[PDB]
């Protein structure tokens, strides 16, 4: 995942050019939780694995 | 009164009642007792909020 405020292309000659550059929803959560788990804190189950749909 | 016809005198301090008699009654009930508030059930469930 890369973040960047310019709406150029990854392979464009203005950008760094190399790779593939994919549009990207939502900010990148650490593998470890996933957020909401219990309103006093006991944890839910989170999800894990990359590209996954859950 | 069993209705009875006297001899010689007349029952006159005996009478049918035609209506009701509407009269002021004292108090009564206060209120309510204790009613239950929240589910309990509910409480300590775990609630999924995580966003995408």
């Amino acid at each position: 995942y890369r973040i960047g405020s310019y709406y150029i292309t990854e392979e464009d000659i203005n950008p760094g050019d190399s790779i593939s550059l994919g549009f990207g929803s939502w900010a990148k959560v650490t593998g470890v939780i996933m957020g909401t788990g219990v309103v006093n804190p006991d944890g839910s189950v989170p999800n894990a694995q990359r590209v996954e749909f859950q | 009164w069993y209705s009875p016809g006297g001899g010689y005198s007349q029952r006159t301090d005996n009478d049918t009642h035609t209506h009701t008699i509407s009269g002021s009654v004292s108090l009564g009930r206060d209120d309510i007792s204790r009613q239950p508030i929240n589910t309990l059930p509910p409480f300590r469930a775990a609630h999924i909020w995580r966003r995408i």
